[PDB]
């Protein structure tokens, strides 16, 4: 088997395994740091852009399209995501795309319209849907402002060796793209087909998958990849506690040939209880002394967890009266799922929301990036209040960046990252009882993180193959033995002539003749 | 390899659904059922298994039950504590929701009629043993024996449920609907062939379109009732059947409007709709999409109509509660409509309910209640087969979809049935039965041997076959744990002898 | 720069930090004559690589700069069919008959194709190869004439993978759509494949059993099949109709459209139908109207 992986991010994949002559893309995965590398876009235009600098890099060439933000670099073009390579691997012979989470599912309408492929998408129904709304809300956000017009002009190698550390450091400059419309968006969710969990859907008469249950939010299905011999296990967003959700199938997930983990602890020192609580007493204690807040979060999964906690410190606090204001335009959307499976939600900012605007206020806005969405246009007007305080809750985008292009602001940050995922050592007693024999998973687990010192990475007994960008790893198995069933009427009876050689072994000589219907393998006497 | 299907309460009778399935070493129960419209001798149809092995769990596996209807599932309580049973009772996650709240009613309806019956504390018992297996997901029920939902429409939690323990496949499909319905639309078994297909043949004559003749029909009855303070009276046995008649009535008004007056099903009609809200992945993909975005099954009149509609002579529109019962609401209006020319009276389901079922085909003016009651009726009987089921031309299409080796007709009537089974017979080469009950039919199939080979061999063989004699030889080696077919040489070198 | 390239390809340290190179390269474009200089180059570190995994994007790289706008591929098409001939991973050989696809593409002179064709049916022979199969079949469609061909793709219709099945009727399809005629022995072809298990099967099915029914209306099936002979088109229409009532909602799909796009139908016939039995998925409902309408006028 040869696993390809298109995609550096541990948190989203986009790995795609060649076996038993059918290739599956295991995921497929928007990054964004990309985009949050991009100077900031806002709804109305904002002063601050309009009258930046440049950062006089020189060298002949640029000036236009290079700006300066408190000593760090940042690009006047339109915010461009990075997706999986797709040159290593031809698309058309990756046959099915399989999807884990409805966040993993992102850059699914890339490569779908752009480069060609003619195959079956197979994610369970709730992923789909939220998936859905999320790529909505991207669109919407970065279409608001037709400021796409510019080019990033800066990708050539010369110009990346002479110019500052922000922008320096991305591991691939040329494989940007501008955002896809809501054509391919449509395109990408029409080719799903709804698949629920445990379901035995098989492809093409080769190999049966089927999505477990992961433990993590709602859609999120971890993939078993067996044939009747290898099992290989793809583990992806697959938290083991998180309170609603159907928890993590592990039984189903024992005994692979192959365990390939992914989704894992964007943080390790995540404590998620501890820090929802500090969330919480942050809020309290700026509402209390007027001060605004405001929150970056996306539109599933931990908006709602938060959201819980929020109420219930109301109910002890007895803090009423603060308008928890949600403001995205799926907000319609993302209440109803929550029903199907004192907030007060508004689609559109300047609207109802204008109307019935408070003075204090808890505002959870469209997104974490800082760079596309409603964000930045509340960041900025409660930026120059130190009253004013902005709690990160997302894990996604690292604390620093947003503070960089804002850097100037008087605005309390506070930093409160909750990632359910699973933990280091969550994956270290999951893997000891699951037993695979061999696992593959990115360099970054394999190595201690960067940051710290300490020696919580991810290690196994069989010392496993770490993958990387652009790397073709093939794992040592070969098919050894295939199934192959006995005709009833004319066969089973002359393939029933055992000549005992051992008590426990016997021998039958059997002559006949296959027919392999739809790749299934029959011998019966001709 | 043989496999026996015995309908204890199924068959050639209708209602009391229980058909016992022995494929292989395995006895799987797929329902067990109140026969209505008797007092005694068909709260549970008897149990001939039962009475053999002591305890039931030793001699049956696994129990599924279908859907809500007391057809089905009404006498599921009976099994708590009397015949013991013990157990994983598999049912759909809508349908086990549903299937205690009406339980519970019939349960009110037959105390307030002594009765030795399943008193709530003793069906809860029952209710404390009950798996929730949901949509296509394969559920090892036993070491060798799995149990796959499909969706049959009919209502909100309606399940057909393939058992196959190996490569022998026995497909029940009860209470399923070719049609899109509203709450449901077609129901999908993929190709699975399966040896055995069970079927209901409620409905042995093709019908016309579900959707577009039920609403010509109710329309022209609604109209002709109209002239001179034309009532309603219809019984509705169902949470989703409530629903449909409030749809039909919200229908009349759309397309008529002369009269405000409208009823709805019973006081706890909040409940009902509560329960169609909260199950939107089930309900019709498309009806699902317009209930994201548009409101759902509004109804606030059923308070007005009740103080109104207290036997007064005007034309509310009263779907009243369990018809075809010894008592009940329904049948207190229907008292109260009973000798007036205002009347017309509709039977939206099967209307077949023992007795009173027998009343509705002779529509006998002259009709005797259980009591000593003189009734006698004079206001018009007209039946619309409004019901969700599939018509014969439907059991028709989903036998094709599994194209079995033969199929076994349950529920239905006996004369609908035989030429429904002589329809099958013919058109497809299958031979189909149509048992009674009490009676088994040891359907003989042979068994599917299971075996690996050497990916060499089949490798050399499969470039063999595409070159134009294609004789393939070699050995199977046979501990009766690890069946393994290898070539000549190889297992010449496994056994050790040159 | 030419010459330069040749010294980094080799220099590669490891296996995979070739294989990166390769795919850097990819990424700058090359003019008319710097492609003869590469393709030459990448085409002997080929020769001398013995890993798969880089072999596959030499070929991808091949491709790429066949289908440079001034570059004509001429005097490696040679090497090409050569290095098919003496290869060994179906995969790579699947890329390179690709590679091969994209060059008789093109250039559109009648000799190179038809050797092209020739090549290709020799790897069409290929065996528990789902993939070079494929290859072959769309290229064999592709780079056909205007009778031998049309033949070929037939044995293919009936073969183990669905996946092989799908393409074969795709080529034929492709036959048409460059203004051949396909033959009486292809409908009944297109017939006996109408009800397989897999679902792409039945999609393409119905497809081309439209599209030979367009091509003889006139003509009439002789056989009775229980009941007295009727025209081509007669039982195509009703073929067509079954599908409507097939078990997928994307099978549907493609029948809607050409039961809609059908001609000469009898009027018996037409009258009959039953795309009235519009239901479920509301996608397909909407779809069976619009044609309904535009052969109305009809």
């Amino acid at each position: 088997m040869k696993l390809y992986c298109l995609s550096g991010h541990p948190t989203l994949p986009c790995n795609v395994l060649k076996f038993k002559s059918t290739t599956i893309m295991l995921d497929c995965g928007l990054d964004m740091t990309s985009t949050l590398n991009f100077l900031p876009l806002p709804l109305v235009q904002s002063p601050r852009l309009s009258n930046l600098p440049g950062w006089s890099l020189k060298d002949g060439n640029l000036d236009k399209e290079l700006k300066e933000c408190s000593g760090h670099v940042f690009v006047d073009s339109v915010p461009e995501f990075c997706l999986p390579e797709t040159e290593l691997i031809d698309l058309s012979t990756v046959d099915v795309i399989l999807i884990s989470n409805y966040h993993c599912m992102m850059a699914l309408p890339y490569i779908t319209e752009h480069t060609g492929f003619t195959g079956t998408v197979y994610a369970t129904e709730p992923t789909v849907q939220i998936g859905r709304l999320l790529m909505e809300e991207l669109v919407n956000f970065i279409e608001r402002v037709p400021k796409a017009q510019s080019a990033s002009l800066w990708k050539n190698k010369d110009i990346q060796r002479l110019l500052p550390s922000p922008l320096k450091d991305a591991v691939e400059v040329s494989t940007w793209r501008r955002c896809y419309t809501m054509q391919e968006v449509n395109s990408a969710l029409s080719k799903i087909q709804l698949v629920g969990y445990s379901q035995k859907i098989e492809l093409f008469g080769a190999v049966q998958v089927t999505p477990l249950s992961s433990g993590y939010a709602l859609g999120s299905s971890n993939w078993i990849i067996q044939s009747h011999y290898e099992k290989v296990s793809y583990v992806s967003g697959s938290s083991l506690l998180t309170t609603h959700p159907q928890p993590m199938d592990q039984a189903s997930l024992k005994n692979s040939d192959v365990l390939v983990l992914t989704g894992l602890t964007q943080i390790p020192t995540a404590n998620p209880d501890g820090m929802v609580g500090e969330f919480c007493s942050n809020l309290a204690l700026t509402v209390r002394n007027g001060g605004n807040v405001l929150v970056p979060c996306y539109p599933s999964g931990v908006i709602y967890d938060l959201l819980e906690c929020l109420y219930q410190y109301i109910d002890s606090a007895g803090l009423s009266s603060v308008p928890l204001y949600f403001i995205s335009p799926v907000a319609n959307s993302s209440l109803e799922f929550s029903q199907i499976f004192k907030l007060k939600h508004y689609p559109s900012i300047h609207g109802d929301f204008s109307n019935d605007f408070r003075q204090p206020c808890v505002v959870f806005t469209g997104h974490p990036s800082l760079r596309f969405g409603d964000v930045v246009h509340f960041m900025e007007l409660w930026g120059k209040s130190s009253l004013n305080t902005v709690i990160f809750t997302e894990p996604d985008f690292s604390y620093l960046e947003a503070l960089a292009p804002y850097q100037p602001l008087a605005m309390k940050c506070i930093y409160c990252p909750i990632d359910t995922r699973l933990n280091f050592i969550q994956v270290s007693k999951l893997l000891k009882e699951v037993q695979p024999l061999h696992v593959v998973c990115p360099e970054q687990y394999t190595q201690p993180p960067p940051a710290q010192s300490h020696r919580m990475d991810l290690m196994i007994d069989c010392q496993p193959p770490a993958m990387s960008y652009r790397r073709a790893e093939v794992l040592a198995l070969p098919f050894k033995r295939r199934y192959e069933k006995i005709e009833i009427m004319p066969e089973l009876a002359d393939s029933l002539v055992p000549m005992e050689i051992k008590p426990g072994i016997s021998l039958a000589t059997v002559s006949a003749v296959l027919h392999t219907k739809d790749n299934k393998h029959l011998l019966q006497p001709p | 390899p043989e496999i026996r299907v015995t309908p204890l309460g199924a068959g050639q009778d209708v209602g009391r659904s229980c058909i016992l399935v022995s494929i292989a070493g395995k006895n799987v129960m797929l329902d067990c059922g109140m026969h209505m419209g008797f007092n005694d001798d068909r709260r549970f149809p008897d149990f001939s298994y039962i009475t053999q092995n002591g305890r039931l769990t030793d001699f049956l596996d696994c129990v599924i039950i279908s859907h809500f209807h007391l057809d089905h599932c009404g006498a599921l309580p009976y099994f708590s504590e009397m015949v013991g049973y013990d157990g994983p009772i598999y049912m759909t996650h809508p349908t086990q929701a549903i299937c205690p709240i009406l339980l519970e009613d019939y349960r009110k309806i037959a105390v307030d009629k002594e009765a030795n019956f399943f008193t709530s504390q003793m069906i809860k018992d029952c209710m404390k043993k009950v798996v929730a297996v949901h949509l296509h997901q394969t559920v090892q029920v036993d070491d060798e024996l799995e149990i796959k939902a499909y969706y049959a429409g009919h209502v909100l939690g309606a399940a057909m449920f393939q058992i196959k323990v190996g490569s022998e496949s026995v497909v029940y499909t009860g209470d399923y609907n070719m049609t899109p319905d509203r709450h449901l639309g077609a129901a999908w078994i993929d190709k699975c062939r399966p040896n055995l297909l069970i079927t209901e043949s409620t409905y042995a004559t093709t019908i016309r379109d579900s959707k577009r003749c039920r609403e010509r029909d109710f329309l022209k009855k609604v109209h002709e009732t109209v002239e001179r303070g034309g009532k309603v009276l219809i019984p509705v046995f169902a949470l989703g059947r409530a629903q449909e008649l409030c749809i039909l009535l919200e229908t009349f008004w759309e397309r008529m409007n002369l009269k405000v007056p409208i009823y709805f099903s019973t006081g706890l009609t909040e409940k009902a709709n509560h329960y169609y809200k909260l199950f939107i992945p089930w309900t019709n993909q498309k009806i699902r999409k317009t209930f994201v975005q548009r409101n759902m099954f509004e109804f606030k009149h059923i308070k007005a109509f009740d103080r109104a509609f207290a036997d007064n002579p005007g034309p509310m529109v009263v779907f009243a509660t369990p018809g075809m019962l010894h008592a009940g609401q329904s049948l207190q209006i229907f008292r109260k409509w009973a000798g007036n020319e205002k009347n017309m009276v509709i039977m939206p389901g099967y209307c077949v309910q023992g007795t009173v079922g027998h009343k509705i085909l002779s529509g006998q003016r002259k009709l005797e209640m259980e009591g000593r009651q003189v009734l006698e009726v004079k206001m018009q009987v007209e039946y619309m087969s409004f019901s969700a089921h599939a018509d014969a031309k439907g059991i028709m299409q989903l036998v094709g979809q599994a194209e079995p080796e033969s199929v076994l007709l349950v529920h239905g009537e006996a004369k609908k049935m035989e030429f429904l089974k002589q329809k099958i017979e013919q058109e497809l080469r299958v031979n189909c039965y149509m048992p009674a009950n009490g009676e088994t039919v040891t359907l003989l199939t042979s068994p599917s041997i299971p075996v690996g080979i050497s990916l060499g061999l089949l490798k050399r063989e499969m470039a063999q076959g595409l070159l134009p004699p294609r004789l393939l030889h070699g050995t199977l080696i046979m501990k009766d744990s690890n069946f393994r077919l290898v070539s000549s040489e190889q297992a010449l070198k496994e056994l050790g002898l040159a | 720069k030419s010459a330069a390239l040749h010294i980094d390809l080799c220099k590669a340290t490891s296996p995979a930090d070739a294989l990166q190179y390769l795919l850097q390269f990819a990424r700058k474009p090359v003019e008319a004559e710097s492609v003869e200089g590469v393709v030459r180059i990448l085409l002997e570190h080929y020769y001398k690589e013995n890993d798969p995994s880089v072999r596959l994007k030499i070929a991808s790289l091949l491709g790429l700069l066949s289908k440079t706008a001034g570059f004509s591929p001429d005097c490696i098409m040679d090497d090409a069919i050569n290095i098919l001939q003496n290869e060994k991973s179906h995969q790579v050989l699947a890329q390179l008959l690709d590679t091969l696809l994209a060059i008789g593409t093109k250039l559109p002179e009648n000799q190179a194709i038809q050797m092209r064709l020739v090549d290709v049916a020799c790897k069409h022979l290929t065996d528990t190869s789902h993939g070079v199969r494929n290859k072959c079949l769309q290229l064999l469609g592709n780079l056909g004439s205007l009778r031998d061909v049309q033949k070929i793709i037939g044995d293919y219709f009936s073969d183990q993978d669905p996946r092989v099945r799908t393409a074969a009727i795709k080529a034929m399809l492709q036959l048409h759509e460059r203004g051949l005629k396909l033959h009486q022995t292809i409908y009944n072809q297109a017939c006996k494949l109408l009800s397989d298990d897999y679902e792409q099967v039945r999609s393409a099915a119905v497809q081309l059993i439209w599209v030979v029914s367009q091509l003889y209306p006139e003509s009439i099936v002789p056989i009775p099949s229980s009941n007295e002979e009727i025209r081509l088109v007669d039982d195509a229409f009703g073929k067509i109709c079954h599908m409507v009532s097939d078990g997928s909602w994307v099978v549907r799909v493609q029948a809607a459209k050409l039961l809609g796009s059908m001609e000469q139908v009898s009027s018996h016939f037409l009258e009959q139908t039953l795309d009235k039995k519009l239901m479920s998925d509301l996608r397909r409902k909407r779809t069976a109207h619009e044609r309904a309408k535009e052969l109305y006028s009809s």
